[PDB]
């Protein structure tokens, strides 16, 4: 009964990254007044099945790997990843209730980093290794900030549980006292699954040229399945809906409407500007988001001791 | 113990479909391939900047382990003494951050 | 309110294609499914359409028949299939069928 | 004082919002009422079990029931 | 007669350093650019249903050689060899000889459809209408040598397509 | 027109409906028609295998109330 | 038999899948470049037909050669189509693409990109409309969709 | 990151159209020019078409002239269309190409109502256009001129506010004035730094100094006054557009020496004369007078230029393109000093660098 419960996480996960493509291609098409995929199915739903069946039966490169080791274990780990990062999501039950879930979360989107870095290993061309260092380097620096705001909300959660983060916005969203939280956790979001404005593997070539629609196809599905989860994590974080305990299916047309909203506004910033100078988002979270972040996360240690609002630990 | 099962599902669920998309081509005897990148072979040059910004995630990720416990933290019965050592500690982050600022350090990366 | 007129041309789009079936039917041929003004028909079975509110473009469009000189044309529609005669009309170098 | 501080508004207002906040998330619990409720609240809650007291004779400040009237009370709690 | 893009310093007083800081913090143009963004959202596209609806052209669009007839099925050309002594590529190949009745007819009339750059001078040197670019442009073939053409599928393309470019020759000789 | 892009949405945002939906009709089965009893302090683990020994049946949501006592 | 239709069915499957998720590169030599990206363009929206393109040759499927292939451009060209995976198709696009063109009689152009790569659709024009380098990409789809692989390897 | 050489190599387009061109006529040496810089054809056209008659010592009819600014001032729309949208495509910002292609488009439906080719025309030649306008075409260039501009403000709606956007172009490739003239730049190039400069207005051709319109002149020599500069040229482009649509006179549109310009096919059917000119031009071409001229337009890129020299027979004896492309991706190694791998990608995106006129 459990495994049918982990199936019915696991396997929707894979429909919804699937048809994700299909969302960002028709709503990327009416942004730039054309149209997205209409032909393959009707209104194109049968597009992103055509597409990964093309995929797995394209050859492989196989190529001179530096470790055909790492070359296999970059998506296993990519996937597995992508896929254990959905467990303690409290929709409004998770999989796997647990104290610590949000601090889990943290640890494991902290693992997703040895994917790129294994990529830009396996692959013996050594400037699509210096574009993984940099991509490396990009999501270690936006995990720092991701680690504080994190901390800094949680200082107004009262623990590191994911379903008390339900009760805590029972109220108001946590995005009233919080919204500068929000936004810089929003462009951090933005910036650790190396999405537009901040995306560096497609124009100074990047660290997955190597995998050709093998991997590549598995590759990129861990990668939108980390997207939808960051959007759903930040859906739980500042955007919490009103759970009923007598009709659950409130609470998860809620979210999942929220966080639809939210997966297409990063769509919708995606189509709007143009990408960062790779100095220059290091400028901006070094040196924009870094200091901001702090002089929060001062704030919301001090805030709850001086209105006395420090929030149950249980 | 039925997270450990969900940890080998995700794994065993990896693992089949990265097998089937590494072995459902190479069914096919499509040709063989001799095919004999921006730089030819010269050797990586050390970026030290590189270098320079993972060292600083590293102790700034250290700090961020010191400042972990803190919404457990802000349920003592010493609050004075747990706040002022709060306020130090993101001070000495930000004490950091200005010593990484002010000798060039967040530069080319900035 | 002005999305029920919106539903109501949407549930007569339905409609005037014949039916559930001609609706479906020119769906999955033609991936659009807006009715016109039947301009005309050729000796192939090619349908030619007017609708002077959609924009330039949109204005004018074939139905490519099921079957030409012997080939089967159901999904195998071909740009090719248009005649000489009313390939003015669809490019639009005239106003005349 | 307000020359440099509207050059440092001009210039670098994310150091500006930076600094004030974090002066103000130092000074402000020195100067809230609210702060001493805070000690008081996360006292009152009680983590452990209140293990009674052996009656010597003389303790009239202990209560001998939980709704007897002396002892510690929480209706500044209830009204706050 | 000439102006200065970006030659504005901008106001210094309390109220624009507050908005200029604002719009930093509160990413305002940032806004406005998702909104612009969210405006062609809403907007009918521009994308036609083709091949069922096609781009619009004129009938001076210069698209697949045809030779065309006189209206008693004799062909027009002469062989004068006009068409490929303007042939800006050297495409038109013309071989002649005068034929059983003594007509000044062609043996060989060739155009190489990968040499030919579709400018349609040859059109215009023809003192006979006899060349002619015709409307079609959808003559994509999966062989190079299929776009090799010879006299026998150029009048074919005449036969073809004369239902039409007669009707484009009508509506464009006045202009020529 | 703009309505177009609202299948491929529906689509995922019923693949997004199925896991939460999923896993609370999955926890009131396997629960006696109720809630999954969260333990996260050991006070409640003491409290749901006291409920585990005291129903009888070997599980904790089997739920004795007055009418166990005489 | 059964197998035969079996195998039938299955070419049916692959050959859709591939005809209707073609990734071009986006790679362009000349003019054609400009009408290539003018089908890219809204009007003609070649995203539509599951036509997408993609930056690296390793996640593309089809090279649309469009515009002049000179003598010192050939080896990056060949290249580029031997780092794409299989199975690839070469769309030459223009007059200087199919056979030299305008500069067919140069001493720096390759008379055709067929001495180089081979060809699946010839689209002619100098340069061919947007209209024609779509109708030249659905010919591409109908000719993957009447490929016989399974079967000719069930026969074989 | 810093770029201490940028070294580029060039020829992978050389097609060596300048020695074609010495083995064809001048009517048919015409269309290697609209293959030049793909997406400003008739801009080249009209400038070889200006250097022929200025070797043959005619002027082509007044109609001819306005219809050639007309066409060129819709040209330069498609050439800067084409440079700022796929400059902000390089950058990371791909909408607004998709959003002003529509309108690209729309002119190259002008193109093919005009010439019957949407891109290389063959339209304006050496005495005039090879033909009239069609009936109802300039209400169709109005009714695309009425509403350009708020597709013009809606694209600088996109970028010229944005943070992301300034931030790529405002400290990159800032030319002095004094290096600008020293390494042969022209157009924006020069405007961008101050340089007050244009050949439409200083050396006037053929009617342009009857038309109004402003001159950008950028501040900064940036990447960012260069953009402005094409915004702002594109704007002064509908200005002239406006202009030449309210002051389009009657006439005709070829040149009436029918030694130099083709008879009309009426008349080419009728009388002997007529007959024996067509045949002669249309095989031999006209003989041009001996001689050199060096006849340069600002075309949109810059100073496009023809060095042409006829030696008295119906071909060019020879013909040196000047493109201004050449000269600025010549310049890309001073410009790219001190800037990021990043940078250099934008510095090449605002040297509008088409290469078919580099490498000829
Ligand atoms: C979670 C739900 C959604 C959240 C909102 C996000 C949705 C909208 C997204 C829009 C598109 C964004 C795309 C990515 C953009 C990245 C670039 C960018 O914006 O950089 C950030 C820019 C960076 O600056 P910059 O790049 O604009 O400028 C260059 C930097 N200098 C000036 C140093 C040269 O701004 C910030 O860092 C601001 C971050 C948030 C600030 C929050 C301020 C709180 C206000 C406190 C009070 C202040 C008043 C004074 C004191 C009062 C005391 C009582
Ligand atoms: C995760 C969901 C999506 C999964 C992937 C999509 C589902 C379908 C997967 C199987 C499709 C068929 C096999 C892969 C595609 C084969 C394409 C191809 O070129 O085949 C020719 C190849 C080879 O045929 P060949 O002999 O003509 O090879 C051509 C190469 N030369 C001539 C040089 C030797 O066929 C095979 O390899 C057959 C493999 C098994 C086919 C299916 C058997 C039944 C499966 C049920
Ligand atoms: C190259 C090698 C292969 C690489 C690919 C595969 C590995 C990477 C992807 C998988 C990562 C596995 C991470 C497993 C542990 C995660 C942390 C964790 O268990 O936290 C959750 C929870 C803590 O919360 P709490 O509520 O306190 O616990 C219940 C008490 N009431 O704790 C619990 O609920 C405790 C449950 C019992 C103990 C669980 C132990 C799990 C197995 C150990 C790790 C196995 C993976 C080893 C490799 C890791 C990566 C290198
Ligand atoms: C006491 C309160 C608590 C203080 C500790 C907590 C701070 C929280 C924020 C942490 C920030 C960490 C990094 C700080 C570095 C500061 C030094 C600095 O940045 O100096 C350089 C800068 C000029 O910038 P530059 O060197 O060119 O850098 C590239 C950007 N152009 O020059 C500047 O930007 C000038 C900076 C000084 C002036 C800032 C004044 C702000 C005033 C706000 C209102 C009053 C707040 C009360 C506290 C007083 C603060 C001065
Ligand atoms: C959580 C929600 C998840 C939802 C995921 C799925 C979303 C999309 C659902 C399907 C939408 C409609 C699809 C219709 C496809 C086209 C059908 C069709 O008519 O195909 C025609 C084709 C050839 O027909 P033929 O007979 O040759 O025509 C000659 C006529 N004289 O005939 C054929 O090709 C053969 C028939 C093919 C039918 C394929 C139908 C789609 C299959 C998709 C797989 C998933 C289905 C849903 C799974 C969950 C529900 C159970
Ligand atoms: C014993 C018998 C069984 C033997 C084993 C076979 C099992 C079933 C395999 C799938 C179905 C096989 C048939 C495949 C399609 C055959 C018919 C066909 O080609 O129809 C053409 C039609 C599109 O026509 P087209 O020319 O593209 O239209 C142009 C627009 N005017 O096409 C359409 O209208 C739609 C075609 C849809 C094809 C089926 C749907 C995709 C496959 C779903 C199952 C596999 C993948 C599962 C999910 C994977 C993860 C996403
Ligand atoms: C997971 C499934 C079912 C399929 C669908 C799919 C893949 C793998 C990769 C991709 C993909 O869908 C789209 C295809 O088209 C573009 C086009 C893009 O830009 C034009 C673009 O830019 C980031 C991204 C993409 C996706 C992309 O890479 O596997
Ligand atoms: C990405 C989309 C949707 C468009 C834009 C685009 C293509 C396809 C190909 C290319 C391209 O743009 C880039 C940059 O701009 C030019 C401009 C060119 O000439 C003006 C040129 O000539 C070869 C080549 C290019 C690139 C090129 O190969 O489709
Ligand atoms: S259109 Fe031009 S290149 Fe083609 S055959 Fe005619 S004259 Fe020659
Ligand atoms: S087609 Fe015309 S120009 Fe050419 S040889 Fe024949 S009659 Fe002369
Ligand atoms: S075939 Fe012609 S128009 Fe096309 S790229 Fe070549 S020269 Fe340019």
């Amino acid at each position: 009964m459990f495994m049918i419960n982990v199936l019915t996480l696991i396997i929707p996960i894979l429909l919804a990254v699937a048809f994700l493509t299909l969302v960002e291609r028709k709503v990327l098409g009416y942004m730039q007044f054309r149209k997205g995929p209409n032909v393959v199915g009707p209104y194109g739903l049968l597009q992103p099945i055509a597409d990964a069946i093309k995929l797995f039966i394209k050859e492989p490169l196989r190529p001179a790997t530096s470790s055909i080791s790492m070359f296999i274990l970059a998506p296993i780990l990519a996937l597995t990843l992508a896929l254990t990062m959905w467990i303690p999501l409290p929709m409004p039950y998770p999989l796997i209730n647990m104290n610590l879930g949000v601090l889990f979360m943290l640890a494991m989107s902290s693992l997703a980093v040895y994917s790129i870095l294994w990529s830009g290993w396996a692959s013996n061309s050594k400037y699509a290794l210096i574009g993984a260092l940099r991509a490396v380097a990009q999501t270690i620096s936006y995990e720092v900030t991701l680690a504080i705001i994190l901390l800094s909300v949680l200082l107004m959660n009262g623990s590191f549980t994911l379903s008390t983060l339900i009760i805590t916005q029972e109220q108001v969203w946590l995005i009233f006292p919080a919204w500068p939280l929000a936004m810089m956790w929003f462009i951090s979001t933005l910036a650790e699954t190396n999405r537009a404005p901040f995306d560096l593997t497609e124009g100074e070539s990047g660290f997955n040229v190597e995998y050709a629609a093998g991997p590549f196809a598995l590759f990129f599905m861990a990668e939108y399945a980390n997207i939808i989860m960051m959007n759903i994590f930040t859906t739980t974080l500042f955007l919490g809906a009103f759970h009923n305990p007598y009709m659950p299916e409130l609470y998860t047309i809620n979210f999942t409407i929220k966080s639809l909203l939210l997966s297409i506004t990063f769509l919708w910033i995606r189509a709007s500007y143009p990408r960062f100078r790779y100095d220059q988002l290091m400028h901006l979270l070094w040196k924009n988001f870094l200091p901001l972040t702090l002089a929060l996360c001062m704030w919301h240690v001090s805030l709850p001791i001086l209105l006395s609002s420090i929030p149950p630990q249980t | 113990m039925n997270l450990m099962i969900t940890l080998l599902t995700n794994f065993t669920l990896a693992t089949l479909l990265v097998t089937i998309a590494f072995w459902l081509p190479q069914l096919n005897v499509y040709s063989e391939k001799t095919s004999p990148d921006p730089m030819g072979s010269a050797r990586l040059p050390f970026s030290m900047k590189f270098f320079l910004v993972a060292i600083t995630f590293l102790l700034f990720d250290l700090e961020i382990a010191l400042l972990l416990p803190l919404p457990w933290a802000s349920q003592t019965t010493n609050l004075n003494t747990m706040l002022t050592m709060a306020l130090l500690l993101i001070f000495l982050l930000a004490v950091s951050l200005a010593y990484e600022w002010t000798q060039k350090g967040l530069e080319w990366t900035e | 309110m002005e999305l029920l007129q919106v539903l109501k041309r949407g549930l007569q789009q339905v409609s005037g294609h014949g039916g559930l079936r001609g609706y479906l039917r020119v769906l999955f041929r033609a991936n659009d499914v807006r009715v016109g003004t039947l301009v005309g028909e050729d000796k192939y079975g090619n349908k030619y359409y007017e609708d002077n509110k959609q924009f330039f473009g949109r204005h004018r469009w074939v139905i490519y028949t099921t079957e030409m000189n012997g080939k089967n044309t159901f999904w195998d529609v071909d740009g090719s299939m248009v005649p000489p005669e009313w390939h003015r009309w669809l490019h639009c170098m005239t106003d005349d069928p | 004082v307000a020359a440099f501080l509207k050059n440092v508004w001009a210039k670098e207002p994310v150091l500006v919002a930076s600094f004030a906040i974090a002066g103000l998330a130092v000074i402000l619990p020195t100067l809230s009422p609210y702060t001493k409720y805070s000690l008081m609240i996360n006292r009152a809650t009680p983590y452990n079990y209140p293990v009674p007291l052996r009656d010597d004779g003389n303790m009239p400040d202990v209560p001998s029931h939980p709704q007897d009237p002396q002892g510690p009370s929480l209706e500044w709690l209830k009204r706050l | 007669t000439y102006k200065y893009v970006n030659l504005r310093e901008p106001s210094m007083d309390m109220k624009s350093v507050t908005d200029r800081a604002a719009q930093t913090l509160l990413w305002t143009e940032l806004i406005r650019g998702l909104g612009m963004t969210l405006s062609y959202l809403f907007r009918e596209p521009a994308t036609i249903n083709y091949p069922f609806e096609k781009g619009p052209l004129s009938p001076r669009f210069r698209g697949e050689h045809a030779l065309r007839r006189y209206p008693s099925g004799e062909e027009r050309c002469i062989a004068c060899k006009l068409c490929e002594a303007v042939c800006p590529a050297q495409a038109i190949t013309i071989e002649a000889e005068p034929r059983a009745d003594g007509s000044r007819r062609t043996t060989r009339y060739d155009i190489d459809m990968t040499k030919c750059i579709y400018c349609g001078f040859c059109q215009e040197a023809c003192p006979v209408d006899a060349i002619v670019e015709g409307p079609n442009f959808e003559f994509s073939t999966e062989t190079h040598e299929e776009l090799l053409y010879n006299k026998e599928k150029l009048l074919n393309n005449g036969d073809k397509w004369e239902a039409e470019i007669a009707a484009n020759i009508q509506a464009d000789y006045l202009y020529r | 027109m703009w309505f177009e892009v609202l299948p491929g949405i529906a689509v995922m945002g019923v693949c997004l409906f199925i896991p939460g939906m999923a896993t609370a009709r999955i926890h009131r089965f396997s629960n006696g028609g109720r809630e999954k009893r969260v333990a996260h302090y050991s006070y409640q683990w003491y409290l749901m295998e006291r409920d585990r020994r005291v129903s009888g049946v070997n599980r904790y949501y089997v739920s004795k109330g007055l009418e166990n006592i005489d | 038999s059964r197998g035969e239709y079996v195998v039938a069915k299955l070419d049916d499957l692959i050959n859709w899948a591939r005809r209707s998720s073609l990734w071009p590169m986006t790679f362009g030599l000349a003019c054609c470049a400009v009408e290539m990206m003018h089908m890219a363009a809204p009007r003609y929206d070649m995203d539509r037909f599951g036509v997408v393109f993609r930056a690296s040759p390793r996640q593309s499927d089809v090279m649309i050669v469009a515009g002049t292939l000179t003598n010192k451009m050939a080896p990056a060209l060949r290249k580029v189509y031997d780092q794409m995976p299989e199975p690839r198709y070469v769309v030459s696009m223009g007059s200087c693409a199919n056979g030299g063109g305008y500069y067919h009689y140069s001493y720096s152009v390759v008379r055709g990109c067929d001495r180089i790569v081979p060809v699946d659709i010839y689209v002619p024009g100098c340069p061919p409309t947007a209209e024609a380098l779509l109708y030249g990409i659905l010919q591409l789809q109908k000719k993957i969709k009447r490929e016989k692989r399974l079967r000719i390897w069930y026969r074989r | 990151e810093m770029v201490r050489k940028c070294d580029p190599h060039i020829g992978l387009l050389h097609r060596g159209t300048e020695k074609l061109i010495e083995y064809k006529t001048y009517l048919q040496a015409l269309p290697y020019f609209d293959r030049l810089d793909y997406v400003s054809m008739m801009c080249n056209e009209q400038a070889y078409s200006l250097a022929v008659e200025k070797l043959l010592n005619i002027q082509p009819p007044p109609r001819a002239q306005w219809i050639r600014v007309l066409f060129g001032e819709i040209t330069r729309l498609l050439n800067h269309i084409m440079a700022v949208t796929t400059h902000a495509l390089d950058i990371g910002a791909m909408t607004p190409f998709f959003w002003m292609f529509e309108e690209r488009e729309k002119m190259f439906e002008f193109y093919e109502r005009v010439s019957g080719a949407r891109m290389h025309a063959a339209y304006v030649r050496p005495g005039g256009v090879h033909q009239d306008l069609p009936l109802g075409l300039m209400d169709d260039i109005y009714e695309f001129s009425k509403n350009f501009s708020l597709r013009i403000d809606e694209l600088e709606e996109m970028l010229t506010n944005n943070r992301i956007w300034r931030n790529r172009t405002v400290d990159i490739g800032v030319v002095t004035a004094e290096d600008a003239l020293n390494y042969g730049f022209s157009g924006v190039m020069l405007r961008g730094s101050g340089i007050q400069w244009d050949l439409r207005k200083t050396q006037p051709y053929d009617v342009y100094d009857q038309v109004e319109f402003d001159v950008p002149i950028g501040s900064r020599g940036d990447c960012y006054d260069r953009y402005l500069c094409r915004v702002e040229e594109m704007r002064q482009s509908i200005r002239i557009i406006s202009q030449c649509l309210n002051k389009m006179p009657p006439g005709e549109i070829k040149v009436d020496d029918a030694k130099v310009s083709p008879p009309k096919r009426a008349e080419m059917k009728t009388s002997m004369e007529s007959l024996i000119h067509h045949f002669k031009l249309y095989t031999e071409g006209y003989q041009v007078p001996p001689g050199a001229t060096y006849t340069a337009i600002e075309a949109p890129k810059g100073e496009f230029g023809v060095y042409l020299v006829s030696d008295g027979s119906s071909r060019p004896y020879r013909c040196k393109i000047k493109a201004p492309g050449f000269a600025h991706l010549a310049g890309l190694d001073k410009m790219s000093k001190g800037h990021m791998l990043a940078d250099v990608v934008a510095i090449i995106g605002t040297q509008d660098i088409v290469f078919g006129e580099v490498d000829r």
